[PDB]
């Protein structure tokens, strides 16, 4: 049921704005890699103010709708358990391999091809 | 809001003439009818100019001071009223005068005040004076209202029940010949028979219903005790009602209402009267006693009522039961009957005598014709009353307004100054009263109306009016238009007097 | 304000004036309604997709079913539908018969009434057109039946009703309704379709379906009793649980003491009501709600058979027939209210244990058609297509007369009204000659349903019947228009099916005629 | 004034037909892609927000529920081939 | 010129909207005239379909939009009450009397000199109508003739010859010795599952509720009838007491001890039936009103006794003269003479509910019309022609005059009026001339109906002319003239007499109107 007001995405043009979804949060925690990285600002739902550089504590006070931008935000607590470093490394990774990607499927190549080829 | 200026005089003559326009066509046998849109969608037929106007609603005041007047003419007199508002919407007609001349008011005041002086000599001289010792001559006075109705077939016998009420209320010794027809000749109606069988009782009828089975049913000679207070237990001065909650004191309560209701009707039934007559109401420990004496239990008369009957049986009104005398009887009375008539309990207390009073019955087979029947004597009575207090004859179809539209136009060449102009619009507002008969009946009107002029001036005034129904001239000795004097002269005072009183508003302020 | 509304005096209701002829859109509605039941007609009908008032799915094909799902408003278009329903009474088919001839009568009215013809003569021409036609259908009858109630001749007359209603079934289920019709028919004057009761179970297909005797329930019997002779049996629609009476009746449960105390006493409760039952002598007891878990063995102590039935009308069906009535309260011990039957017992067909509840001692119309599908909504059109085969035979119980399908007979009927409107001089030969075109409606939307061209099949009629042919219709074939036998191919109708059919149709085009304007009022 | 539908949609004759079609091309188009083991996977959301990712055909059908009338005969197909077989209902809707 | 919230029409246009509400209503009414005619659907709002061609009833039930023609509808009302008939012909002569002086008016006559020809012309059709009714005296072949002709305008004729014979027989069992006649003496009843042309005579009563009981009989030759009002269901305590009980067992103790005053009074019954005709061959019947309990059922159902209960007023009432039957509220007053006699006494059983049927008496001075249809607006049509059929037969009876139809009369008395001089007014012949053309829309409204030309059907009638007495009428089948007397055409006396004294008051009061005034709308 419900059939109505339902929100769909679908083609070519939804890949292309899952890349762009997703580049959003790769291309906000890229300033933040490095020891020199800037800090970010955080404004509590209580009103508490904290800033940290930490980009595992970032995703965790990040709140996203979007779906795609979710499943990024499951990866940092599957790395943590490892690394909890250079977390947000993979995600600016992530971010460049779908930003490349996006040239690609200029060209018509299929998505399941492209993802072979990673 | 408000008017002032010439705004003010200007708009009470539009407000008067809209009103008089409507009803201009209601007047003689031949007039229209119109139509009233209900807001429901009803539709009443009606052709009578009382009741037109009376569901109307008009919104500007002088409108408002048109209806209060007429209503208040037709207290006095029953005929006549659609006369007054075009006589007096005809005489605020002319506006020539008023505001484009330029004229003050009062000027124009003064022309009719004496031009009503001259309207109200010239009827007595073209007047005939009336036998009233012979009712063949009121006969056909009578049948001005009688005709077109159903109740032509008994026209006989409706002008003997108006005839012979009205003058046992007439009291000719005070000098004024003062008669009132709503208290002594007050009118009920009975259930069932015909019309033929409405006759005209002598004495005062109650209504009061018979509540127990006991009573005086046939009595030779009556005996009637009048008293005006109800039969109760004494209270005190105040309203307050009397809450017992213990039984000891019940009785001691109870003793002392039954004791004083027991002592004022040992009293009453010690003349032996026939029946008891309060004015106030009467309870039920006060009607044991009366059904215990076998006698008629009457509450509920007012004083008027009472009045008729101490000088019908010789009864006499004593302020409390404890001091009745023997000078209360009602010795004289012809019968006493109960007797259920019509399905309806009736009190005849009816005798030989003349009480300065009288009762009418109207019988009818139903309602709706005893709504009729009533409706129909009613001015009837009336028109004996006009005739009673003076006895002159005025002839009708228009022929007394062109009688003194004639001696009016005659006077004004030997007036002098600016009062003239006004003084002759009246001779030619009186006009209207022959054009509108002429125009209801289909004839010309302006061929009829010059060729009448002509004959009032040549041939003797009294004579030569309008026809109604053929819409020819004939004279009014060969036919019974005749109308009494009384009527003609209250209906110019009132169309002259309303007409000034709207004259001399020049100002409408709201505020209280 | 002026100009007023035409001709509207009443209530705001619509007039059409002289030039808007009020006429032709009365009929203009009662067009429509033949429009969509027109394409179900014939064995080839197309489909309907209706949904139910309940927003249920239901696809059929039947023309009673869209009557009474689709709503029909206009007033002059009840008048078809309300002798649709007096078509129903004395026969069980001719429904989509009346919806398009009735159509086709003032489709052609409309013809006449714009050449000028008064409407009092278009009414005087149906009516003695309609007296030709019923001495006519006589002389049609080829055929009756031999009345030897054999299955095989039984089964051979209800091809023609099974189809146009469940096709590719015409085989199987004209053995099946035989089975349980050959009973009845031995009493005389005792046949009834109500005495014939259906009841559907899901289950693989209709090849599994069978024939029985008695009423067959597919609800088991909740008991292990399984055959009783008693006459007594007791309707129960309250399901069986703790008693509770009609007044206050307080439980107090505190501490599990009493908690055990009041749960013990729901199963005396249930043994005094039980004991009440069979101290009165009934040990068949029909439950219409659920059954506790105590009650199973009360019943079985007393050795009383339960009958477990979910369904409202399955309960009607028993206060119908044996007279058991279903009280509200919780087994009121009521003898006179019981029923009375011969012989109860359960039986098991087709895997499933099935309640037969029949008359041994007393014969007897009592039968039971089990039907088994995997689609209910496939199934319940199965139920559509028996009341049709059974209703068929109900007909037959008077005299037995056939008359050819497939058309055959619409066109020689329409041959023989013709030639007497030629004879006929004066103004009627026009309604008369329009009555006889009527017919062609019929040959007309059965060749369109089947996908042949229409003016080729009614050419070809005209042409074998010209030199003395009877007995032949249309033959049902996709890429062939051409014609075949009737009476060697088994399509027959019936006598009284079309003789009711012409005259209730009749009345119903006349009375639609009669009635030139349509004004609202208010009470 | 008098009307005989009075609010009831109905249509028949070709554009029903054709209507129904393009109803049915769109019940395919979503288990269209998952055809096959390496086909790509569907990601749907119910009320509660959770998301349902698989390229199950069985499992998309019973998710999406659409109102139109002749999509319901195609997915009601589905499940016939569930208690049949028990796969294939891709292929089948496809 | 007029005060807020309202309006007035000073100028003649107030008469122009009275004449065009009236022909407005002429062309509504004017189809259904005659059989030949249409029919008009009546549609309540709530789903109920009627079909009737009768004007009393299209107006009367119909509520009319506009104003002015609502005071027509009412006319017919009183129309209706009177005659019974003629109320669709009413209609069509005020609408034409309002359209004739229409032109006349136009030209600047007064409506006063029209109004006054209408009354001359009114006089000299009246005395021409006393030389046109026959004096023949009643009997059943010209009844019938009057019956046909009432009953071939409400229905589709075929009905027609089936309520023929009943509508005959049941007006001449009620009056013997030129006794004063009632409708109230016969009783209209529906009945269903049954066919139009199924409806015949009663010589009985029609009972609602019958007699419950196996034992009951079917049919009772013979039996005595015996009224009564007496309740013999449970009673409260007769004589002064209370209820005393201790249990709920001795409250129902005290239910025998009331039943006692009521079970002995059914023995009552027992011992009155065994006292007078108690032996084989007889019967008897209770027709008490009210219920009876199941236990006096049984008792008296094994005598032979068919029960009743659960009657109406109407029942009671007719039971009370037809039987002979004396009401008796007390059973200690129980005695012979208030018993009745009775014929045969059958219970007709329908496809529903039981009727009982009293009939076969010697002069029960009432009967009864069973009516049966197949729906429900199909008996209400046939329940209206059959009142229309009584006052057609009741007024033929009661005036020994009748007059011919077949638009007869009317054109007779327009010939008689271009002849006639003015007796009064000089220009009073305009109206007379308005009103001799009006009387000629009755003929003309016939030949539209019928499907033939409105001037050539007129012409031909006209045309007729003789020596001696030739009175000729408009045939709907054919079309020439034909004389309605020699064909039994007959209309009533009363009916063409009442239509020229109400269209020249209606249509004189409506020209009579000179401003539309709005009051409170």
């Amino acid at each position: 049921k419900d059939q109505d007001r339902k929100s769909r995405l679908m083609g070519l043009e939804a890949l292309k704005s899952h890349i762009m979804a997703a580049k959003a949060v790769a291309n906000t925690m890229r300033t933040s890699l490095g020891p020199n990285g800037l800090d970010k600002m955080m404004v509590d739902k209580d009103g508490d103010v904290t800033v940290t550089n930490d980009g595992a504590t970032i995703l965790s006070m990040m709140d996203v709708d979007h779906q795609i931008a979710k499943l990024m935000v499951e990866l940092s607590k599957s790395q943590d358990d490892e690394i909890g470093d250079g977390t947000t490394g993979v995600v600016v990774l992530a971010g460049a391999l779908l930003e490349e990607a996006e040239q690609l499927l200029d060209r018509g190549i299929h998505p399941i091809r492209i993802a072979d080829g990673y | 809001k408000r008017e002032s200026g010439r705004k003010v005089q200007s708009g009470n003559i539009n407000a008067a003439k809209t009103i008089a326009d409507i009803i201009r066509t209601c007047l003689g046998p031949k007039s229209m009818m119109k139509m009233l849109l209900d807001p429901m969608g009803g539709i009443v037929m009606t052709n009578d100019g009382n009741a037109i106007l009376r569901e109307i609603q008009v919104q500007h005041p002088a409108a408002k001071s048109m209806i209060e007047i007429s209503r208040t003419q037709d207290e006095e007199v029953g005929d006549g009223t659609t006369s007054v508002i075009i006589l007096a919407g005809e005489m605020l007609s002319v506006a020539e005068h008023f505001l484009e001349q330029q004229m003050h008011p009062t000027v124009v005041i003064s022309a009719y005040r004496k031009a009503l002086d001259d309207m109200i000599s010239t009827l007595k001289k073209i007047s005939i004076p009336v036998d009233i010792s012979d009712s063949d001559m009121m006969l056909n006075i009578i049948n001005s209202s009688i005709t077109t109705k159903a109740i032509s077939r008994w026209s006989s016998l409706a002008c003997n029940i108006a005839l012979d009420a009205v003058k046992m209320v007439q009291f000719e010794e005070n000098g004024r010949k003062e008669i009132d027809i709503k208290k002594y000749a007050r009118v009920e109606k009975i259930p069932g028979g015909i019309i033929e069988d409405s006759c005209v009782l002598r004495g005062v009828m109650i209504n009061k219903d018979v509540t127990h089975p006991r009573m005086r049913r046939y009595i030779k000679n009556p005996r009637i005790v009048l008293l005006d207070s109800s039969l109760e237990y004494k209270k005190g001065e105040s309203q307050t009602d009397i809450e017992i909650t213990r039984e000891e004191d019940f009785t001691r309560i109870l003793q002392m209402e039954e004791e004083y209701i027991q002592q004022l009707c040992e009293d009453i039934i010690q003349l032996k009267p026939d029946v008891v007559i309060t004015e106030k109401g009467i309870s039920d420990l006060a009607q044991h006693y009366l059904m215990r004496a076998n006698i008629t239990a009457i509450r509920r008369v007012r004083k008027t009522d009472n009045n008729r009957i101490a000088r019908a049986c010789g009864a006499r009104i004593v302020s409390r039961p404890e001091e009745l005398r023997e000078d209360d009887v009602g010795t004289g009375a012809g019968l006493l009957e109960i007797k259920k008539i019509g399905d309806e309990y009736f009190t005849f207390i009816t005798d030989c005598k003349d009480p300065k009073a009288c009762t009418i019955l109207l019988r009818g087979a139903s309602k709706e014709i005893l709504s009729e029947v009533e409706r129909n004597l009613q001015d009837a009575m009336q028109v004996c009353r006009n005739v009673l207090l003076d006895p002159q004859l005025v002839p009708g179809g228009g022929a007394s307004e062109m009688a003194v539209a004639h001696a009016l136009t005659e006077k004004s060449k030997a007036m002098t100054g600016v009062e003239q102009w006004p003084y002759r619009a009246v001779a030619q507002a009186l006009e209207v009263i022959p054009r509108t008969l002429i125009q209801n009946c289909g004839a010309s009107t302006i061929r009829l109306l010059t060729s009448l002029r002509a004959k009032h001036t040549q041939e003797n005034c009294e004579t030569w009016g309008v026809n109604g129904e053929t819409g020819t001239l004939v004279d009014m000795k060969e036919l019974g238009i005749w109308e009494p004097l009384a009527v003609k002269l209250q209906t110019y005072k009132t169309a002259v007097e309303t007409a000034v009183l709207l004259l001399r508003i020049d100002d409408i302020v709201s505020g209280h | 304000k002026a100009p007023g509304f035409a001709q509207m005096l009443k209530e705001g209701a619509k007039h059409f004036s002289g030039l808007e002829e009020a006429v032709y859109r009365n009929i203009q509605a009662c067009k429509e309604l033949a429009q969509t039941t027109r394409t179900a007609y014939g064995p080839n009908g197309m489909n309907k997709m209706v949904i139910n008032h309940l927003e249920k799915l239901f696809v059929t094909n039947d023309a009673a079913t869209i009557l009474r799902e689709l709503e029909v408003q206009h007033p002059a278009a009840k008048m078809i539908v309300m002798a649709s329903h007096m078509q129903e009474q004395e026969v069980g088919d001719g429904t989509n018969f009346v919806l398009v001839f009735a159509g086709a009568l003032l489709e052609l009215a409309e013809e006449l009434l714009r050449i000028g013809l008064s409407v009092s003569e278009v009414i005087e021409g149906y009516e003695i057109a309609c007296r030709k036609a019923h001495e006519i259908l006589p002389n049609l009858v080829c055929c009756s039946a031999k009345n030897l109630r054999d299955i095989d001749e039984v089964s051979s007359l209800l091809r023609t009703s099974i189809m146009s209603k469940q096709y590719g079934n015409e085989v199987f289920l004209a053995k099946l309704i035989a089975q349980a019709c050959v009973s009845i028919f031995p009493d005389s004057g005792h046949f009834n379709v109500d005495n014939i009761r259906v009841c559907k179970i899901l289950g693989s297909g209709i090849s599994s379906s069978s024939v029985l005797h008695g009423m067959v329930f597919k609800k088991e019997t909740e008991g292990d009793v399984t055959s009783v002779k008693d006459a007594k049996i007791a309707v129960y629609s309250c399901p069986f649980d703790g008693m509770i009476t009609e007044t206050k009746g307080t439980v107090l449960i505190k501490t599990a003491e009493e908690l055990m105390n009041f749960s013990k006493g729901e199963e005396n409760l249930m043994d005094a009501q039980v004991k009440a039952i069979a101290d009165t002598g009934a040990n068949v007891v029909v439950t219409g709600g659920k059954v506790a878990d105590m009650a199973l063995h009360y019943a079985n102590k007393y050795n009383i058979m339960l009958v477990r039935l979910n369904s409202k009308w399955d309960l009607r069906r028993l206060c119908k027939t044996v007279g058991a009535t279903a009280l509200p309260r919780l087994t009121p011990p009521v003898l006179e209210e019981m029923g009375h039957c011969d012989s109860v017992y359960l039986s098991e067909v087709g895997d499933t244990q099935v309640v037969v509840f029949k008359h041994e001692k007393e014969d007897g119309a009592i039968s039971t058609i089990v039907l088994r599908g995997s689609t209910d909504n496939l199934m319940d059109d199965i139920e559509r297509a028996v009341d049709d085969g059974v209703n068929t035979f109900k007909v037959l119980t008077r005299d037995k007369r056939l008359v050819p399908g497939g058309g055959a007979t619409e066109i020689e009927l329409a041959k023989q009204i013709t030639s007497y409107g030629e004879t006929c001089p004066g103004l009627e030969q026009y309604a008369i000659k329009k009555f006889a075109e009527a017919f062609e409606a019929i040959p007309r939307a059965l060749a369109e349903n089947s996908g042949v061209k229409a003016n080729e099949v009614i050419s070809k009629l005209y042409a074998v019947h010209q030199e003395g042919n009877k007995n032949v219709g249309l033959d049902i074939e996709a890429e062939v228009p051409a014609v075949k036998d009737m009476l060697e191919a088994g399509i027959l109708d019936t006598y009284l099916g079309k003789y009711w059919a012409i005259k209730l149709a009749t009345n119903a085009a006349v009375t639609v005629l009669r009635v030139d304007q349509i004004i609202m009022a208010k009470p | 004034v008098i009307l005989l539908k009075e609010g009831t949609d109905s249509s028949q004759g070709i554009p029903q037909l054709v209507s129904n079609i393009s109803a049915c091309q769109v019940i395919a188009e979503a288990v269209r892609t998952t055809l096959g083991p390496r086909g790509m996977d569907k990601l749907i959301v119910d009320g509660r927000g959770k998301a349902t990712i698989s390229n199950d055909g069985a499992t998309i059908l019973k998710l999406l529920d659409v109102v139109h009338p002749a999509a319901k005969t195609l997915v009601d197909i589905a499940k016939s081939q569930d208690a049949e077989v028990g796969d294939g209902t891709t292929s089948v809707t496809l | 010129t007029l005060n807020p919230k309202a309006e007035v029409a000073r100028a003649q246009a107030a008469l122009a909207v009275n004449i065009s509400a009236a022909r407005g209503l002429q062309d509504v009414l004017r189809t259904n005239l005659g059989p030949k005619g249409t029919m008009k659907m009546l549609v309540s709002g709530a789903g109920d379909i009627k079909l009737t061609k009768d004007g009393n009833v299209l107006l009367h039930e119909m509520q009319i939009q506009h104003p002015t023609a609502s005071l027509i509808a009412k006319v017919a009302t009183a129309q209706d009450d009177i005659t019974g008939d003629g109320t669709t012909s009413n209609v069509l002569i005020i609408g034409e009397l309002l359209k004739q002086a229409d032109l006349y008016i136009s030209e600047g006559l007064h409506p006063r000199i029209i109004t006054e020809g209408f009354e001359a012309a009114k006089e000299k059709a009246l005395q021409f109508l006393e030389e046109v009714k026959v004096s023949r005296e009643m009997d059943r072949e010209t009844l019938i003739d009057v019956a046909r002709t009432s009953l071939r305008t409400k229905v589709h004729a075929e009905l027609a010859d089936v309520l023929t014979e009943a509508v005959v027989d049941s007006i001449l069992a009620i009056k013997k010795q030129d006794e004063p006649i009632d409708l109230f003496m016969i009783e209209i009843m529906e009945m269903k599952h049954k066919s139009e042309t199924d409806t015949s005579l009663i010589r009985g009563l029609v009972l609602d509720h019958g007699a419950r009981h196996p034992d009951m009989k079917k049919r009772v030759e013979d039996a005595y009838i015996l009224t009564c009002n007496v309740s013999l269901e449970y009673e409260k305590t007769e004589v002064n007491s209370g209820f005393f009980y201790k249990s709920a067992e001795e409250r129902e103790k005290l239910v025998k001890a009331e039943r006692k005053f009521i079970e002995d009074r059914v023995k009552k019954i027992i011992e009155l039936k065994r006292k007078v005709c108690g032996d084989s061959d007889k019967g008897f019947v209770v027709i008490n009103q009210k219920g009876i309990d199941p236990f006096s059922l049984d008792a008296l159902s094994k005598e032979g006794i068919v029960a009743l209960r659960r009657a109406k007023r109407r029942n009671m009432e007719r039971l009370t003269l037809a039987c002979g039957g004396v009401a008796l509220n007390s059973f200690d007053d129980l005695s012979p003479d208030c018993l009745g006699h009775a014929g045969l006494v059958y219970e007709y059983t329908l496809g529903e509910e039981k009727f009982t049927f009293i009939e076969k008496c010697n002069n029960p001075r009432s009967v009864t019309l069973l009516i049966k249809g197949p729906n429900k607006h199909t008996l209400t049509q046939i329940k209206d022609a059959v009142r229309d059929g009584l006052r057609a037969v009741k007024n033929a009876i009661d005036d020994g005059c009748v007059v011919p139809g077949a638009g007869a009369v009317e054109v007779a008395m327009a010939e008689a009026l271009i002849k006639h001089k003015p007796s009064v007014k000089g220009r009073a012949q305009l109206g007379v001339q308005a009103f001799a053309d009006a009387l000629l829309i009755i003929p003309k409204v016939l030949a539209q109906n019928s499907g033939f030309d409105l001037q050539e059907t007129l012409v031909k009638i006209q045309a007729e002319h003789s020596e001696s007495g030739q009175l000729v009428g408009v045939d709907l089948n054919t079309g020439e003239p034909m004389v309605a007397a020699e064909v039994g055409v007959w209309d009533n006396y009363c009916v063409k007499k009442q239509l020229l004294h109400s269209c020249t008051v209606i249509a004189t009061n409506i020209l009579l109107v000179d401003e539309i005034m709005r009051a409170g709308m």
